[PDB]
DNA sequence: GTTATCCGCTCACAATGCCACACGCGCTGCTCGG
RNA sequence: ACUGCUCUUUAACAAUUUAUCAGAUCUGUGUGGGUGGCGUGUGGC
């Protein structure tokens, strides 16, 4: 069960079972909405456990790794700052001095520990040197976007050469960019991080009670022991080092979760291969853009080697009559409902299974002119994928003619092809009217 | 304690699974409840056969300040102070009359307790409701007189037959007497069961005598 | 479970609304006297006030306390303070109008932490505890899920004490008519929250408010899915009293069109 | 049970010279210092010291129950006179640490005394 | 099972007081209860007072008669009929088992 | 007055047992429609019933008509559609018997309150057997007005916030609850003490301006004229209220 | 000297598609437990 | 050994200012509900 306010908490996410409380109590449809009170989990479709997100109330602001290590860095041309102070400042190994008070400290100037120290005895006040996270934010905060847009806009009809007006005609770019949308400088620095709908990160079970832990789950719970760690020493008195290396682990964390790669890595346990964090989930060639978004898997179709069949016409192509009662089947279903051969649809699959020998006159009618698609594994150019007419053979192969292979590229060595059934009506005539090889 | 509210029911449980429903005319009209609270009241009807809840339970029946006064009356219980008669009008006001078979027995200041102590009691456990504790008497003339007190008749005129009483309180606390509603009135319409009538104490109400002189 | 400040909370919030129903159907023991412009305010808001510090007290003989009327009762801690308003919408109780509420939350280390309003006529009782969410009578809120100005239904108040700005105000009611649908206005700032926390509301939004009319509302909207800020954006709203909050989309849309309507000394 | 004021760290009253640096640095299992620049250690200031140190004296003297129980939150009862009883914690107390609860006993709340050890969740 | 439950009892009123304690009792031995000792204490005095519209320049005082009630033998029908049959209220029933 | 009243009373109870029944299947623009025309029907088979010779005058149906064209029964099963769609549990059902080209009986009801507002013309206008006395109100001193802003007539919208601004700077405060019904019956009651509107319709207020008119109040138009009834400009409420409101507002009218 | 200029220094960031198969997937001494 | 010596006949009350004439419904259980994520390697084309 899921541990109460944990990262798959019902309480916060939703329930686990379709319809149903988690205590037990409500079991039935008829309290779609309410909350129970033994547990306190709103009895709704399980679906929604795919929606509803969570937040981390981080105990202490944090940056955020990608508009800090994203050359050019977004905060270090949002506050003119070398990116290297501006790091060594984050991970908690610098100060910053702000709002420069009457010493003689500039309000963007980086302080280390001695000198930091040495202005502290020399000016108690009016001198106000942060560091780490929250200083960067109140630096945020601090700053005037629209003045220093137009200081900045002023000061570049001023000066020479072009390499300054370069940098500063970039930094412009990017102030007037960003006053111009609605964000705000301090929100580039997390204060409450949110964490992704369970569901999305599921824990995968084994045969026993081995559940495969996706390390998203690893990375937040590391995030999350950080946190409750540092809240519990900063109620405890706070030894002032201390909680400066634990704000600073903390923010190695989430860095971590937010980005494995920069700040070295997040392993896990035993297993020498860095975690799948949030950008690791997006980018490369397992990403959800080149994964799943752009080419997604198809449930629709077949795949099978390819024999040469030379007697079929040019439009033709050959069919073993496995793939095609398999992929036809909901065709094959709505045939046999039309002629009332099975009232039900559980007695249409029974005869589906048994393969009565009215099923096959049924899926030879129901094919007569309904295209399909062939398609070569690598699908170098436009006609790597074609529409045929299939007809219907024995055996597994997938006959298809001999020049249209000489067209996919297509040689007789074991490669293999693919096949699609284009179902709705717009498909089919499309396939027949533009991929169909009479037309190519 | 409850399970579930609605508008024209509510669903209580009594531990060991026994399920009771109260409808909306047992319950007060601004009782508000909530799943958690531990409700009383008095199990007026069951259906032993009923197609689905069973155990009926009540709190506006006049017979729920009855239990409540014996349950809280010591007197009550033993029969010393008997319960003669009890009119209600839900949540906002209530009137009883009783009686008593020992002479030394003081039911305005038994049945009250100390200083509005008794009476006081049952009522906040009532939520909000008026209480007006009488003397039963047994002549439904000085009854009614008893019943709409506060007030003070001194024109009693009855008539059996018709079910019908002239009384007439004092020119003035007619606001009073009268009351909101006419609750001190309807009360008492009630709990003698007789249509009476309330105008005028020293005019236009005696046409033989008065017109006669 | 159950929040435990949550739960004496609502308990006091439930026997002070109780002690208003009690009061409501007798328009004879109120007894009222004007304090401010066009309002009583009435001895029911004592006596719930007391019954409400007493229940208080019970379980926390140390908390802060701030009401409308005892201005802060500093208790022996200064940590957790208790922000009540044992009646929103006197005026309309004067009256006898059917729609009030009583509004209780806590404020910890300055943030609030819990918040209940409770309507005893409907017998609604919004609660909402942090990291948590908020119910009505068992039931999640979140929000009306309009995502923009049209059809929406926008809930205000009439500056009746600060009537200043009302000309300005009237601008700017009459800017969002051009957009918006229709306007709600019941005399009731916690229970309009409440309302926009249960998506009954697409938006509301008032000229100067009182700080203990709207931190328990507050509460309800950001944990229902809605957000809070002032008329600039900013989160100086719990200083000027002038609220805007709905859905992130709706709260967007009236800013953008408020920001010119608008009048410097709100800004 | 144990608890720990803050894992992770330890605590020492060394010196500052290179060679201790070494040697506090050269032994099995410890990551670098915990103050200033690597190389450069800082130390723990001396009114974080003496607060510490009280922190340690408080501990050493009483040893304490801790996961206390908050004024208003409902919990079951592991009693026997009153097992699978529940009701909501009307006044808390340490000393005496007996759970002053209020609860259904003949209908209406009653206070009670049950102490710790009859206290199930929260 | 464990042995005090030690029922302490405030009250205003004499009647009512001596019909609770006597079927407080009764309710012990009808379950078997080794019911201890009811023990009237001597009455408390309490000067009240009257916090509502004062006179022009009275619950004053009152007889708190208190009884200590005492079970020591809980067993299912001590606890059970106690919580089924309610107690008239003007009555404060704080109980202890320690 | 004792039949016509009993048998709208039972119609009006039938409508809201329906519309509270249906108001718990949450969704989140039709089926509010659906359940409209559901009680709608409910109502007419009531019509139909007791009394077949009467005529029906709805916002959806029209005018159906029977035999006794004399006696129009105006029925609203629904005012504020729009708190409905959102759950805002403000909203009624009004019944009224017109007869003679005058109305003579009047209902109100709001299942979710269980308000049960009635009305002959005469013997005056009752709530669950009490009398509504109108309001106490001589002035627009610290007074409220059950304000209406027109969201079906926006041709009038500036000169409408033109007016209720003057009334802002002259009265105290405003309330708009969405139902033009339960708002004539609220000013009615004494709960808030002046009312009006722009644009409104026969089939909402019809019920309701019976209502305000038993209790010691007036209704009109913006002109003081009589033909409130089909230009949809109402103005409402005892009549000092009236009088001091009409003599702020005239002087920015378009009509 | 300084101000702008430029050139080597270091780091981020990409590596065809499918298919199939196979294998594995923390731990560990501290902590909860009788 | 050395305070103690009748006090005089069981409770001492709340409800309370327009308005009244007391003024349709006790039916179910038809119906469904009741291996995989990643990594790596290997090959193939
Ligand atoms: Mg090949
Ligand atoms: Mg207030
Ligand atoms: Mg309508
Ligand atoms: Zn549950």
């Amino acid at each position: 069960k899921p541990e109460r306010d944990g990262l798959f908490c019902a309480r916060i996410f939703g329930p686990v079972k379709d319809y149903e409380c988690l205590c037990g109590k409500y079991k039935r449809l008829k309290h779609r909405g309410v909350i129970c009170e033994k547990c306190g989990v709103e009895v709704t479709q399980t679906k929604v456990r795919r929606e509803r997100m969570g937040h981390i109330e981080l105990a202490s602001p944090t940056a955020h790794i990608w508009f800090l290590k994203s050359l050019p860095s977004r905060i270090g041309l949002l506050l003119d700052m070398p990116l290297r102070d501006i790091e060594r400042v984050l991970y908690f190994e610098s100060y910053v001095v702000i709002e420069g008070g009457m010493t003689n400290l500039e309000r963007q100037q980086i302080l280390t520990e001695e000198q930091y120290l040495d202005a502290l005895e020399e000016f108690g006040d009016e001198f106000d040197a942060k560091m780490g996270a929250e200083a960067i934010q109140a630096l945020l905060k601090s700053m005037d976007l629209e003045q220093e847009c137009e200081q900045l806009r002023e000061e570049l009809n001023e000066t020479n050469s072009e390499t300054k007006r370069k940098k500063l005609t970039k930094r412009i770019k990017l102030l007037e960019a960003f006053v111009q949308s609605g964000n705000k400088p301090e929100w580039m620095i997390l204060t409450v991080l949110p964490v992704l709908p369970p569901d999305l990160r599921p824990l995968v079970p084994l045969d026993g009670g081995r559940f495969a832990t996706s390390d998203l789950n690893d990375l937040y719970r590391r995030v999350i022991n950080r946190n409750n760690r540092l809240k519990r020493l900063l109620d405890l008195a706070a030894p002032d080092i201390i909680v400066r290396n634990e704000k600073r682990m903390l923010q190695e964390a989430v860095d971590a979760l937010l980005d494995n790669g920069r700040r070295g890595r997040a392993i896990t346990g035993s297993n020498k291969r860095p975690l799948k964090s949030l950008a690791d989930m997006i980018k490369g060639k397992q990403g959800r853009f080149r994964q799943n978004l752009l080419g997604k898997r198809v449930d629709y179709s077949g795949r099978s080697v390819i024999t040469v069949g030379p007697y079929l016409r040019l439009h033709q192509c050959g069919l073993p009559k496995k793939m095609a009662l398999e992929l036809f089947k909901p065709f094959i279903y709505g045939k046999l409902e039309l002629r009332g051969l099975a009232t039900t649809i559980k007695a249409a699959k029974k005869m589906v299974e048994r393969e009565e020998a009215v099923v096959w006159d049924i899926l030879d009618e129901v094919i007569r002119e309904h295209p399909v698609l062939l398609n070569r594994a690598p699908t170098l150019h436009r006609l790597g994928i074609q529409a045929f007419e299939p007809v219907l053979i024995e055996g597994k192969a997938i006959q298809l003619h001999p020049l249209v292979c000489a067209a996919y590229n297509a040689d007789f060595d074991g490669d293999q092809m693919a096949v699609h059934v284009p179902l709705t009506l717009e498909a089919q005539l499309e396939a027949r009217a533009l991929m169909m090889s009479t037309n190519n | 304690v409850v399970k579930k509210v609605n508008r024209d029911n509510i669903s209580l449980d009594l531990g060991n699974n026994a399920e009771a429903v109260i409808l909306r005319e047992d319950m007060l009209p601004r009782e508000n409840f909530r799943p958690g609270d531990r409700v009383r009241g008095v199990l007026y009807s069951v259906r032993p056969e009923a197609r689905g809840a069973q155990l009926f339970v009540t709190r506006s029946k006049p017979e729920m300040l009855i239990e409540l006064f014996r349950i809280e009356v010591p007197e009550i219980g033993e029969e010393v102070i008997e319960i003669k008669a009890a009119a209600r009008d839900p949540g906002s006001r209530a009137k009883i009359a009783v009686k008593t078979n020992d002479k030394r027995i003081d039911p305005v200041g038994a049945c009250v307790g100390m200083r509005g102590a008794r009476v006081q009691a049952v009522s906040t456990e009532l939520g909000g409701e008026r209480i007006d504790i009488v003397l039963w008497d047994d002549n439904p003339a000085q009854f009614v007189i008893n019943a709409m007190a506060p007030a003070d008749v001194a024109s009693i005129v009855v008539d059996e037959d018709k079910h019908t009483m002239d009384i007439a309180v004092e020119a003035g606390n007619l606001a009073q007497a009268i009351g909101r509603n006419g609750q001190n009135v309807r009360l008492a319409s009630q709990l003698s069961g007789w249509e009476l009538n309330v105008m005028t104490v020293d005019d236009l109400q005696a046409k033989h005598q008065a017109e006669a002189h | 479970a159950m929040h435990p400040m949550l739960n004496i909370a609502v308990r006091a919030a439930r026997k002070a609304g109780n002690l208003i129903a009690k009061n409501y159907e007798t328009p004879d023991a109120v007894e009222a006297s004007q304090k401010g412009s066009n309002d009583f305010v009435t001895n029911v808001d004592k006596a719930a006030e007391a019954v409400i510090i007493d229940t208080i007290r019970k379980s926390y003989p140390q908390h802060t306390i701030i009401t409308e009327e005892s201005g802060e009762l500093e208790g022996t801690d200064q940590d957790v303070q208790w922000v009540i308003d044992p009646l929103d919408g006197t005026t309309n109780f004067i009256k006898r109008l059917p729609h009030f509420a009583v509004s209780i939350a806590v404020r910890i280390k300055g943030r609030t932490e819990v918040a209940v309003v409770y309507d005893p006529m409907r017998n609604e009782l919004f609660t909402a505890t942090r990291g948590q969410g908020a119910q009505l009578n068992g039931y999640r809120l979140r929000g009306s899920t309009a995502r923009d100005l049209d059809g929406t239904i926008l809930a205000t108040g009439f500056p009746f004490k600060a009537k200043q700005y009302a000309t300005t105000y009237i601008n700017i009611v009459g800017k969002l008519f051009n957009e918006c649908a229709d306007f709600r206005r019941t005399g009731s700032a916690a229970l309009d929250l409440a309302y926009v926390a249960a998506g009954r509301v697409d938006g509301f939004f008032e000229i100067g408010l009182r700080p203990w009319d709207f931190a328990a509302g507050e509460l309800l909207v950001r944990e229902a899915g809605g957000i809070v800020s002032d008329f600039t954006g900013g989160h100086n709203y719990m200083l000027t009293g002038n609220i805007v909050a709905g859905n992130p989309r709706v709260v967007k849309a009236m800013l953008a069109n408020m920001r010119d309507e608008l009048s410097d000394a709100l800004k | 049970s144990e608890r720990k004021f803050f894992p992770g760290y330890v605590l020492v009253q060394m010196v500052m010279n290179d060679a201790s640096w070494h040697l506090v640095r050269s032994v099995p299992r410890v990551m670098g210092f915990i103050g200033g620049t690597s190389d450069r250690p800082a130390p723990i200031s001396d009114k974080e010291v003496d607060a510490i140190m009280n922190r340690l004296q408080q501990v050493g003297d009483k040893p304490r129950p801790k996961t206390l129980f908050e004024p208003g939150e409902m919990v079951r009862v592991n009693d026997g006179p009153f097992a699978d009883f529940n009701g909501v914690v009307e006044e808390v107390d340490y000393e005496k640490s007996r759970l002053k609860v209020s609860v259904s006993i003949f209908g209406r709340a009653t206070p009670v005394e049950l102490d710790f050890s009859q206290v199930e969740k929260a | 099972q464990n042995q005090r439950i030690r029922i302490r009892l405030k009250a205003f009123d004499h009647r009512l007081i001596d019909q609770a304690t006597a079927e407080i009792v009764e309710t012990a031995k009808r379950t078997g209860a080794q019911v201890r000792g009811p023990i009237p204490l001597p009455t408390r005095k309490e000067r009240f007072t009257v916090l509502i519209s004062p006179h022009v320049n009275d619950q004053y005082e009152i007889r708190t008669h208190l009884r200590l009630v005492d079970i020591v033998e809980p067993t299912e029908k001590t606890v059970d009929a106690l919580m089924r049959l309610d107690l008239a209220a003007g009555v404060d029933v704080q109980i202890s088992l320690g």
